[PDB]
């Protein structure tokens, strides 16, 4: 533990003697004079440092697998590494493992680009003023990828488990009254008839003397599995049953896509049992701080969770009662400077709580009426991977706390080694609207809205007439791996917590449904949801 | 209650929907009564009987018409269930297409301001211990005297500043006691405040001020004098005059209100919501409280409202309240949606609809632009009154139209207020021109976007119109921006334009679509060099002469002086060429046609001594202060020789005449030889300098102004002001419409629509490699114009210092 400094030409001939004749890692001039540094510091007289270069250059090997060590970034990671491995042992440290290192809330601007080559491949993709414009490839194939995935899913799940085998569209024409099973996406032609589109074509379908699955919502622009006899007569589809590809449990995806390292799953599998007391707080929807009765109940329940702060504290979207849009007015209306205004108001109410604000990371989802979001779409369903609330409306509110996330629509937390997404929009509405009818309760209808989520695999199986969306940023939308833990806010729907394919569905609902300001606690340890209901 | 109007119909909820304060204006003095009032929902049973009938009968389809994309259902309270009887089963709560209308509003819509208890003593003595309910009570009655005649005020006026100056003072109409060295400067203004009351004194007729005013200067340190005192001092009041004072309030932000100050003031309420320097705002704005206060008299005489209204834009409430009873009257369900801008089209205004953004985001107006020189005489026309003449006028399947008759509602409605205001009517204009001003305005209570897009292609094809009207009279035209028009009359002489003009004006007055329409000439030009509105030079009325070349600021500094003198050379050139013509005598070839030998050699010397100047003193120091490009806001080029880029300016507005296009040529190549440049070479090629960035349709706040504001080109006084008047425009107001312009520039780039790049077909199907005909898909709106565009946002907020707007270019990215 003595200090000392050691000049990087002693330390050369031993160091390379190592690092290139032992392994072949070529060593430069920085990097020697930093590993000096290292070696210089947590040990002295550089003598018994053999095994430290050697656990370096081992860690090196196997994770990041390359040359060139001394980039003052892979000497530092593998350094870092040998830290973490010596303290899930239990040198330079010796102390416990912190969650908050393992702890990231992913936004959907910085994600994988994960696009599936149509054989079979799930490949990685990952520069101005003007770079995150996406190019119109993006547009073309938006909706090729994501009936890919679904490909995918039922090429795994249907035939192992139902054998029909899935003719492409293209192959319906020559074919006279055969029976076929189609996967396609269900949308309506330019003619004003329904139709099925897929990669090879399209083609008509007679929808009459159809039985559906119950179970499901079907609406234009989710892929259905439709079961009928073609005729050519008319070049029409004659579809019997058409019921959603069946779903995949997350494990099943995991050893298909194979992502993690051993030593990472097993420091993740130590803290999901030491971290057993950790608690997620789910704040209602429509948090509508212009409304004096919300803000006075929003102080009662601030003060409640006080006592016992939480781990996470997600704040909800439409932060104000009316859309923000360019407003011509000479008042203080000034829809821009009233929602600082507002988020001022919430750090008087918010910076009062010592003991809150404190160890505590706060998350802020922004919903229909948020700024930069409600200018064009004056608070309607616009453009869905929303970004996040704008930095020049969270002076106050940041400088209050010190961990507090701004965060997409479709966020993603990455806790552990279990997934949470947490989606703020009112599907239900939307379903019920435009659900098309066939000529052929409430705890069903949310089985209904979460079995047709999660077996259609996408945040918004919608056409992209009824909900744009960024053509790049589709992948912050798709279910492949279909996280454990969602949270799919409304405000149309009734509250409830589901669990269906080995996934977590919760739904705080409206945060004043009649009188009580409702709001979801989560325990991730032991994977159990309660409300807690408070009277205004 | 007999014949008495609520002077305020304030929400007294306490969670009933219909229980609200009712201070009507009883014989003997105001009283506070109770209400209850229905919430009608106009759900029209389209081809489905329910026959549920949960707590009152629905009427069967309403007799009514729909919004294409007397009271059903009248229920009393909606908090029974939010799912109430969702069925989904053909239009029974499948689409609400109802009304959002809360209480206080409703009120206002069916029954008028003025309303008489028709009832017996004993019937009125039931209905005093629960309420007046509208089903049984409140009938609408006459509105000939709807006012008061003497109404005690309670004048709290408060503007507030962070320099650190309370203004937190009270007026009474005899106590006199405002509570905040200003002796001197009140009676100064009392000076000729003696005039004004008694201007007050002849016109109101209303209160009266004591003389004796005494200011009571007391420091409101903290909350205990900023909050407390004025409770203290509002009560006592209260208990001075019970029920017996209008407050008139005055505050920036309403919260203090809210806080205990409106609950201490349940009495009849307005919200008027408007160092040694500012001491005289305050004495002006107490003595002019006696002004405005006949004008709301007239108001709520005129329009059937209350006392209640909101003075921010009065005249946006106003029309949504007689448009909403205008459409009562007639059997049209409304779409009031009070808590959004979004009109109440159910529940299907919410989601995105493609037509309905595209509608919305259109607001570009075409622009007819002909740049040349014009040796005639061109009148600077400006219209005025175009969108209401055009909807006066309009008179004379489509999914994407508006109503045809919500539109002639409007339409009759706008007749009535103009034939009213062309007979004396105070209101009457004010209605015309606040109508013209709100159809765009999301804020307006009955706001449709369908609406606003049919009044804006109405417009469209009116000044279309109007250019074919005035081509056909035998006038050409240079410009014509729903503003302005300029014609070019073929009158060469500029003593004969007089009586043209006037001809010109009575006949297009003589269409019937355009009676409405008026027209003022602003200006006669005898000559003009014309390149776009704001690149323009010539002779005004014939002797004055103007020189507006945004040319001009794109140059080094040292050669703009020199622009600036060629360009009057040149233009009085022009001049002495036209005049010689003319002597002589009294497009193909017009009386320019030499105007190039009279300065022709001075300027190719002239070139040839700067060039040999600046190849002296381009490389040598304390010489690049001059030879230094501008930065400004359109800046898109990178110029190497500044010299050849004023020459090719000037080339330029010397190729702009087309008669001498070959003479200017020649003197182009003749100016290009000392440059060594070829005559068609691509640098000497003139590309305007400057880019653009309007923001259609601009409102201003004060005069009710239109105009596009241009950034990248407008002098910085012509866009933070107004044109008509000279009223300044705020800073957040323009960052919040640049904002709202870029974000809809990338939601239109987001959902265009893809297009073939051989046969140009649309794409039409969701997955689908390339175009049946071997083409590859591309973008109606390319990257490039995106890219373009939000480069140049980021040069105007840099060069501006907008800070909101590069707070969004960073959040961008
Ligand atoms: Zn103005
Ligand atoms: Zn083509």
């Amino acid at each position: 533990v003595l200090p000392v400094k050691i000049q990087p030409p002693l330390l050369r001939p031993l160091a390379y003697r190592v690092l290139s004749r032992k392994y072949g890692l070529s060593i430069k001039s920085d990097g020697l004079s930093a590993l000096a540094e290292f070696v210089g510091t947590n040990i002295g007289a550089n003598w018994r440092q053999g095994p430290a270069t050697i656990k370096f250059l081992e860690q090196f090997a196997a994770v990041w697998k390359q040359q060139e060590r001394g980039l003052f970034i892979d000497q530092s990671g593998v350094k870092e590494v040998i830290q973490e491995m010596k303290e899930r042992e239990k040198p330079e440290s010796s102390k416990a493992l912190d969650w908050r290192d393992y702890f990231k809330v992913i936004n959907a601007s910085q994600q994988q680009r994960f696009s599936y080559n149509p054989h079979k491949m799930q490949f990685i993709f990952v520069g101005g003023i003007a770079g995150f414009l996406p190019d119109i490839e993006d547009k073309v194939q938006m909706f090729l990828t994501r009936y890919y995935l679904t490909n995918d899913r039922v090429m795994r799940n249907e035939n192992f488990q139902n054998s029909m085998s899935i003719t492409p569209i293209k192959n319906l024409l020559g074919r006279d009254a055969q029976n076929f099973l189609l996967l396609g996406l269900l949308n309506k032609n330019f003619k004003g008839n329904w139709s099925l589109e897929d990669p090879s074509g399209s083609v008509e379908i007679d929808i009459s003397q159809t039985i559906p699955t119950q179970g499901h919502y079907y609406v234009p622009g989710c892929m259905v599995l439709v079961e009928g006899i073609y005729y050519s007569v008319g070049n029409k589809f004659h579809v019997t049953s058409m019921t959603l590809p069946p779903g995949e449990r997350r494990e099943i995806t995991l050893e298909t896509i194979g992502n993690l390292d051993k030593d990472l799953k097993i420091r993740l599998h130590l803290l999901e049992k030491e971290l057993t007391d950790h608690k997620f707080v789910i704040l209602g929807a429509n948090l509508f701080l212009d409304d004096l009765k919300i803000m006075t109940a929003l102080s009662k329940i601030l003060q409640k969770l006080n006592d016992d702060p939480p781990t996470l504290l997600i704040w909800q979207g439409s932060f104000t009662s009316v859309p923000v849009f360019a407003s011509m007015s000479s008042r203080n209306i000034s829809s821009s400077t009233q929602f600082k205004n507002n988020f001022d108001a919430l750090a008087t109410l918010l910076s009062r709580f010592d003991n809150l604000t404190e160890n505590t990371t706060m998350i802020f989802i922004p919903g229909p009426n948020d700024l930069w979001g409600s200018m064009v779409s004056l608070g309607a369903s616009g453009t869905l991977p929303q970004d996040p609330i704008p930095s020049a409306f969270t002076k106050k509110i940041n400088k209050v706390c010190k961990n507090v996330v701004w965060s997409s629509n479709p966020t993603r937390i990455a806790y552990l080694s279990q997934e949470i997404v947490i989606f703020r929009d009112d599907l239900s509405g939307r379903f019920k609207r435009h659900r098309l009818e066939f000529p052929f309760q409430k705890v069903q209808e949310t089985r209904k809205l979460v079995k047709t989520i999660l077996d259609q695999g996408h945040l918004s199986p919608f056409l992209d007439s009824l909900r744009p969306i960024s053509w790049d940023l589709d992948h912050t939308l798709t279910l492949c791996p279909i996280p454990s833990t969602m949270v799919l806010c409304d405000t149309t729907s009734a509250q409830f917590d589901l669990t269906y394919n080995g996934c977590k569905v919760i739904n705080p609902g409206s945060f004043i449904h009649n009188r009580r300001a409702r709001y979801m606690e989560y325990v991730p340890s032991s994977k159990k949801t309660i409300q807690e209901e408070i009277y205004i | 209650y007999a014949n008495s109007t609520w002077e305020v119909l304030q929400y007294k909820d306490s969670g009933e929907p219909g229980v609200l304060e009712v201070f009507v204006t009883i014989n003997g003095k105001v009283q506070n009564i109770t209400f209850h009032i229905p919430k009608t929902i106009y759900m029209k049973f389209k081809s489905q009987t329910m026959p549920l009938q949960k707590i009152k009968n629905c009427l069967i389809e309403k007799s009514s018409a729909s919004l294409p994309n007397t009271l059903p259902e009248s229920v009393f309270l909606e908090e029974k269930e939010n799912c109430t009887s969702i069925f989904n089963d053909e239009n029974v709560l499948g689409v609400f297409e109802g009304t959002i209308t809360p209480h206080q509003r409703a009120i206002m819509d069916l029954g008028a301001s003025v309303t008489f208890r028709s009832k017996a003593m004993g019937a009125l003595g039931k209905g005093i211990q629960q309420g007046f309910e509208m089903k049984d009570l409140s009938m609408a009655e006459n509105e000939r005297y709807l006012s008061g005649f003497s109404m005690d005020i309670g004048y709290l006026l408060h503007f507030p500043t962070s320099i650190g100056y309370e203004f937190f003072s009270l007026f009474k109409s005899w106590g006199d006691t405002i509570t905040i060295n200003a002796s001197s400067l009140g009676q100064i203004y009392k000076q000729m405040f003696e005039k004004k009351k008694g201007k007050i004194e002849t016109y109101s007729y209303l209160v009266d001020i004591k003389e004796d005013i005494n200011f009571e200067f007391v420091y409101f340190t903290d909350i205990s004098k900023l909050y407390r005192r004025l409770s203290q001092e509002t009560t006592k009041l209260k208990e001075e005059r019970g029920l017996q004072f209008l407050l008139l309030l005055q505050s920036p932000f309403i919260t203090k209100l809210l806080g205990t100050i409106r609950l201490l003031n349940q009495m009849p309420i307005v919200k008027l919501s408007l160092q040694p320097t500012l001491l005289k705002k305050l004495v002006n704005h107490v003595l002019s409280s006696g002004s405005w206060i006949s004008h709301l008299i007239k108001l709520s005489q005129y329009s059937n409202i209350p006392i209640c209204n909101l003075r921010l834009d009065s005249m946006d409430y106003i029309i949504d309240v007689l448009y909403a009873r205008k459409l009562k009257k007639e059997n049209i369900v409304l779409w009031w949606n009070e808590k959004a801008p979004l009109p109440d089209h159910g529940g299907i205004q919410n989601d995105f609809d493609l037509n309905t953004s595209w509608i919305m985001n259109d607001s570009e107006f075409p622009k007819i632009n002909n740049s040349g020189v014009y040796d005639n005489v061109v009148l600077d026309v400006g219209v005025d009154n175009l969108t209401v003449n055009t909807i006066l006028t309009s008179a004379l399947f489509v999914h994407d139209a508006f109503s045809n008759d919500a539109l002639n509602v409007l339409r009759g409605m706008l007749k009535e207020w103009w034939d009213e205001a062309l007979k004396e009517n105070s209101t009457a204009d004010l209605l015309v021109n606040s109508l013209a001003s709100w159809v765009q305005n999301p804020n307006a209570k009955l706001f449709d976007g369908l609406l606003r897009y049919h009044v804006h292609n109405l417009t469209k094809k009116a000044l279309l119109q109007l250019v074919n009207e005035f081509s056909a009279l035998g006038s050409t035209i240079v410009y014509a921006d729903r503003n302005q028009i300029l014609i070019k009359t073929n009158k060469y002489s500029p003593e004969n334009c007089y009586a043209y003009s006037q001809y010109m004006m009575k006949a297009v007055r003589t269409n019937p679509m355009f009676s409405y329409l008026d027209l003022n000439i602003k200006r006669y030009w005898d000559l003009l060099i014309w390149m776009d509105k704001f690149n323009f030079s010539g002779l005004a009325c014939d002797y004055t002469a103007v020189s507006q070349w945004q040319l001009k600021k794109f140059l080094s500094p040292i050669y703009q002086p020199e622009f600036e003198d060629w360009m009057m050379i040149i233009l009085d050139s022009m001049l002495k060429t036209k005049q010689s013509y003319l002597k002589l005598n009294s497009s193909v070839e017009n009386s320019l046609n030499g105007f190039s030998h009279l300065f022709s050699k001075p300027l190719m010397k002239r070139v040839k001594k700067l060039f040999k100047n600046q190849q002296e003193f381009i490389l040598d120091p304390q010489y690049e202060a001059d030879y230094v490009i501008p930065v400004l806001p359109g800046s898109h080029l990178n110029v190497k020789n500044p010299l050849l880029e004023l020459v090719k300016s000037l080339c330029h507005v010397m190729l702009l005449s087309k008669s001498t296009i070959l003479e200017i040529r020649t003197l182009r190549k003749e100016l290009l030889k000392i440059f060594e440049l070829r005559e068609f070479a691509k640098v000497a090629e003139f590309k305007d300098p400057s880019l653009s960035l309007v923001v259609p349709d601009f409102l201003c706040e004060y005069c009710f102004f239109i105009s596009d504001i241009d950034f990248c080109k407008a002098a910085p006084e012509s866009i933070f002001s107004c044109v008509r008047c000279h009223k300044a425009f705020n800073q957040v107001l323009l960052q919040e419409h640049l904002i709202q312009k870029l974000r809809s520039d990338i939601e239109s780039y987001l959902i265009q629509d893809l297009r073939c790049s051989r046969c140009h077909k649309v794409k039409r199907d969701y997955m689908s490699a390339h175009c049946p005909c071997a083409g590859a898909w591309e973008g109606t709106l390319p990257r490039e114009s995106i890219v373009q565009k939000l480069n140049v946002f980021k040069q105007v907020a840099k060069y501006y210092g907008f800070d909101i707007l590069l707070s969004c270019i960073a959040d961008l990215t």
